[PDB]
């Protein structure tokens, strides 16, 4: 919880686990730390522009506990 | 009746216990009265996200109000958020974690499939990286 | 005999207290009186055929 | 400090009550965030008319 | 028992009329009308 | 509780404020009468419920359900007076998933106009 | 495509039944209703559930000015006339003539309607002063 | 309306008040007339609204009340036994350690409609002997609660038939004191006495315990008529 | 049952006790603050007035 917009890719062929490795980091991380999942075609909305929606996922991915 | 004073939420629990007997085929439910004193207080720990509480002021989701019902009709589709709110958003959640009353929890964001991303989106996730 | 009369006068109190919490809870609030001395209408519907 | 025999105890507690002794399922509503930005700029808005 | 095209029965409470049946009053006064009903004698 | 409307007395105070109501209702085995609250009045008047009906009544609810009227083509109900029985409601997730939304979301179920629904909600 | 019968015409006469109340009770009780109508050739009195009073009450209907109402689900629709039109001097309400014929009416009446029409419209809302 | 009721659960995470008022610019302070904003509250509060319900039920959820039953494990299991012993016309005494437990209990069976009354240490001496006696006579009431050592000692219940340890208590002295507050003299009828003990916790290895001390008695007392 | 009592007690429910119990001790060395700061003020003003 000190770094911000550190940011790594996965890269392999099909049928090698990059969305199995995804899921594992999430499920080791926790319920408490906020996940969001993505494709790639959700940032085509209709009503805001495509970098509003990315803004808003960035918004979405951290949390606060009040 | 339940009322709660921090959002102004009303609802009616039901019919008290005590009048049981006014009509044999009554449909209204009864219920007995609540223990304990008439006001309480509670702590609660709840989470939230910065997203949530950005739409929070963004556009409203009020509740049992007939002005704020119409008012949350009125505009149905959503909208591009200026930065401004977003710098008060940062603002006012530095200060409730200064106060000791939050922590703030970075959460992580996953893409799969980045392939159909266009140029542009890449530009601007570019740039939006190298934040704060 | 005062002792045994004792014992006869809580058999008589109980049921004092019986019979008091049978009317308490018997008496309830059927008493709204939602008629007053005004003009007031009456439907029926029967089907008679004597 | 020390505790010892409270383990035992409350585990005893969560045998036999379970769903409660610490909290209930509460009834949800929304936070009240409550800071507001309206009344920052209705100052400004108002000297600007 | 199920002969013409069933019945069923109106009564007015309690035990007074101040003028005639209230209800063909009441009737009587839409006829025509309260400054109608005046005017009418 | 279902059966066949035996009586009705229905008073109403003009210019008043509240009503008196009471009725007697009979299957085949039982004949008990009761007596109305306000709500019940008006949900039997808005359906004129007369002397030779059959009427089925939920008390959770207070819905009128006329099965026919006996004489003045349905036989007269049988057994107790009253019964229990079980109703399923099914619905489609995406329909939970609409209802949920906004407020307003409930009408886009048949208008189709909803757009956008938020991650979170899902 | 269905059927409708209808009583309509000019009100003769109106008048409650008083009679003798079916349980114990101290005042008047009304078993019936008669309504006299009276149009082009046409003339018949009737004898109706008194439960419909409240139909003339709200319907407002008066005396001798019109009456259309229905057979069987009861109810009475208002639909003055023009034997009194011309005795007012002058009035803000439409008189219509004596209806033709005998006072009970078969009307057969058919419509056609698209399926877009009826979806449209359930979709699509009505009413006043709703939100 | 139902289906409104049933499918209608999901609240706002965070609202901000100060905020609805001020969307429609109808607030103390505004660029709106000052009585101009009046006409439209009136007009507005004249509005009906046939969407209400579902606003209620989208601002404030409450969490059932059926789930108490079943979110206990030893809670199913009475409410079955209770069911059961009440269908064959019986009465039962529920002993328990812990005070805020009785509660526990009170809104459960308020929610099964049963008749039943308490007795703990906090109770005023008359009004004990009133309750006991009370309980010893009539059958509507159907289960009496008490704590177990309150009423755990010398008591002269009889009318019920059945006994529930819903937790034990460490030494099995104060068990058999228990559970012989019903069976002493003028029982007419076979006692029953059930515990409640739940599998691969901690309580088994308690009750465990107990039992030994029980056949230590057993294995001590010899006294007598001596020949 | 290894795999989501671990995930569970991860997110844990005595966690949501330690952080109420954080918060209510930051509190209440801020109050602790502010009586200290306050008395001093008053103390110092009081030494100024003699
Ligand atoms: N190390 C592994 N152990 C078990 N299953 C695996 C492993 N690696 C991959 N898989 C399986 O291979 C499938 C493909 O994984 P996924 O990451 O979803 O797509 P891809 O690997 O093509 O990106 C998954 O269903 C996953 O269960
Ligand atoms: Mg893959
Ligand atoms: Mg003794």
């Amino acid at each position: 919880k000190k770094m911000s917009g550190r940011a790594i890719l996965l890269a392999g062929g099909p049928s090698t686990g990059k969305t199995a490795l995804a899921l594992a980091i999430s499920q080791e991380l926790g319920p408490k730390v906020p996940f969001c999942p993505l494709v790639g075609s959700e940032l085509y909305s209709v009503e805001v522009k495509k970098t509003e929606t990315l803004m808003e996922n960035f918004r979405r991915a951290i949390g606060l506990r009040i | 009746i339940y009322i709660e004073a921090n959002t102004g939420a009303v609802k009616r629990v039901g019919r008290s216990d005590a009048y049981a007997t006014e009509f044999d085929l009554e449909t209204e439910e009864y219920v007995p009265l609540p223990k304990g004193e008439v006001h309480k207080k509670k702590e609660i720990v709840q989470d939230v996200t910065l997203h949530d509480l950005d739409v929070a002021n963004a556009r409203p989701q009020g509740g049992q109000d007939v002005i704020s019902m119409m008012g949350q009709l009125l505009k149905p589709k959503k909208t591009e958020i200026t930065e401004k709110l977003r710098q008060e958003v940062n603002k006012v959640v530095a200060k409730y974690i200064d106060q000791g009353v939050a922590e703030l929890i970075p959460g992580v964001l996953f893409i799969d499939e980045v392939n159909m991303l266009d140029i542009e989106i890449f530009t601007y996730l570019n740039k939006a990286l190298e934040s704060n | 005999k005062l002792n045994i009369l004792s014992l006869d006068k809580f058999k008589e109190q109980e049921v004092w207290k019986k019979e008091n919490r049978l009317a308490l809870q018997k008496r309830q609030k059927q008493k709204f009186q939602p008629n007053e001395t005004i003009l007031q209408f009456l439907s029926t519907a029967w089907l008679m055929t004597p | 400090n020390f505790m010892s025999i409270v383990n035992c105890l409350m585990q005893l507690r969560k045998v036999c009550n379970h769903p409660n002794l610490f909290e209930v399922r509460p009834i949800l509503t929304s936070f009240v965030l409550e800071h507001c930005v309206a009344s920052d700029y209705k100052d400004v808005e108002r000297t600007l008319l | 028992e199920g002969p013409e095209q069933l019945t069923s029965r109106n009564f007015v409470t309690l035990y007074d009329f101040p003028n005639a049946p209230p209800n063909l009053k009441d009737f009587n006064t839409n006829l025509f009308g309260d400054r109608w009903s005046y005017t009418n004698g | 509780i279902e059966g066949e409307v035996v009586e009705i007395q229905i008073d109403r105070s003009i210019t008043g404020g509240h009503k008196q109501g009471k009725l007697t209702i009979k299957t085949t085995d039982m004949e008990t009468i009761y007596e109305l609250g306000n709500k019940m009045i008006d949900g039997l008047t808005k359906e004129k419920v007369l002397a030779g009906d059959v009427i089925s009544i939920d008390k959770a609810s207070g819905k009128i359900t006329k099965l026919g009227r006996s004489f003045a083509f349905v036989q007269c109900p049988e057994g107790e007076l009253q019964k229990r029985k079980t109703v399923v409601h099914t619905v489609s997730l995406h329909e939970i998933d609409v209802i949920n939304s906004r407020t307003q979301g409930f009408l886009a179920l048949f208008t189709g106009d909803t757009g956008e629904i938020r991650s979170e909600v899902r | 495509k269905e059927t409708k019968e209808v009583y309509e015409g000019e009100v003769t006469e109106l008048t409650p039944e008083d009679a003798e109340n079916p349980l114990g009770g101290y005042g008047k009780t009304i078993s019936h209703v008669i309504v006299g109508l009276k149009s082009a050739k046409g003339t018949k009195t009737l004898r109706l559930d008194p439960t419909i009073y409240e139909s003339i009450q709200r319907e407002k209907v008066s005396i001798g000015d019109v009456i259309y109402i229905e057979a069987n689900t009861g109810a009475v629709k208002r639909v003055r006339s023009d034997a009194y039109a011309t005795e007012f001097d002058l009035e803000t309400e439409e008189y219509v003539p004596l209806p033709k014929g005998e006072v009970h009416k078969k009307k057969e009446i058919v419509q056609d309607v698209t399926l877009h029409d009826l979806d449209v419209a359930n979709a699509r809302p009505q009413g006043g002063q709703d939100v | 309306r139902k289906i409104i009721d049933t499918f209608a659960v999901l609240t706002p995470s965070a609202v901000s008040l100060d905020m609805r008022k001020l969307a429609l610019g109808l607030n103390d302070d505004s660029s709106v007339g000052e009585n101009t904003r009046l006409k439209v509250m009136q007009n507005c509060f004249e509005v009906s609204n046939p969407l209400h319900q579902l606003q209620t039920k989208l601002t404030i959820a409450f969490p059932d009340k059926s789930l108490l039953q079943y979110d206990c494990g030893k809670l199913q299991k009475l409410a079955i036994l209770l069911q059961q012993l009440k269908d064959n016309g019986h009465r039962a005494l529920i002993f328990t350690q812990m005070t805020k437990v009785l509660d526990v209990l009170e809104q459960f069976l308020n929610y099964h409609g049963y008749l039943y009354m308490r007795l703990d240490g906090a109770t005023k001496i008359e009004d004990r002997q009133i309750l006991t006696e009370r309980f010893n006579t009539d059958s509507r009431i159907t289960v009496f609660i008490l704590s177990s050592r309150s009423g755990g000692l010398g008591i002269n219940l009889t009318g019920a038939d059945t006994v529930i340890f819903y937790d034990s208590d460490w030494n099995p002295a104060m068990d058999k004191q228990c559970q012989d507050r019903c069976h002493r003299i003028g029982q007419t009828r076979d006692v029953h006495i059930y515990r409640f003990v739940s599998e691969h916790t901690i309580e088994s290895n308690i009750l465990k315990k107990a039992n030994q001390k029980r056949q230590l008695d057993n294995v001590v007392i010899q006294e007598g008529d001596f020949t | 049952l290894n795999d989501e009592l671990v995930l569970h007690n991860k997110d844990g429910f005595l966690a949501r006790q330690e952080f109420l119990q954080r918060v209510g001790s930051a509190e209440d060395e801020r109050y602790k603050e502010l009586r200290r700061q306050q008395l001093a003020q008053q103390l110092q003003q009081d030494s100024e007035a003699s």
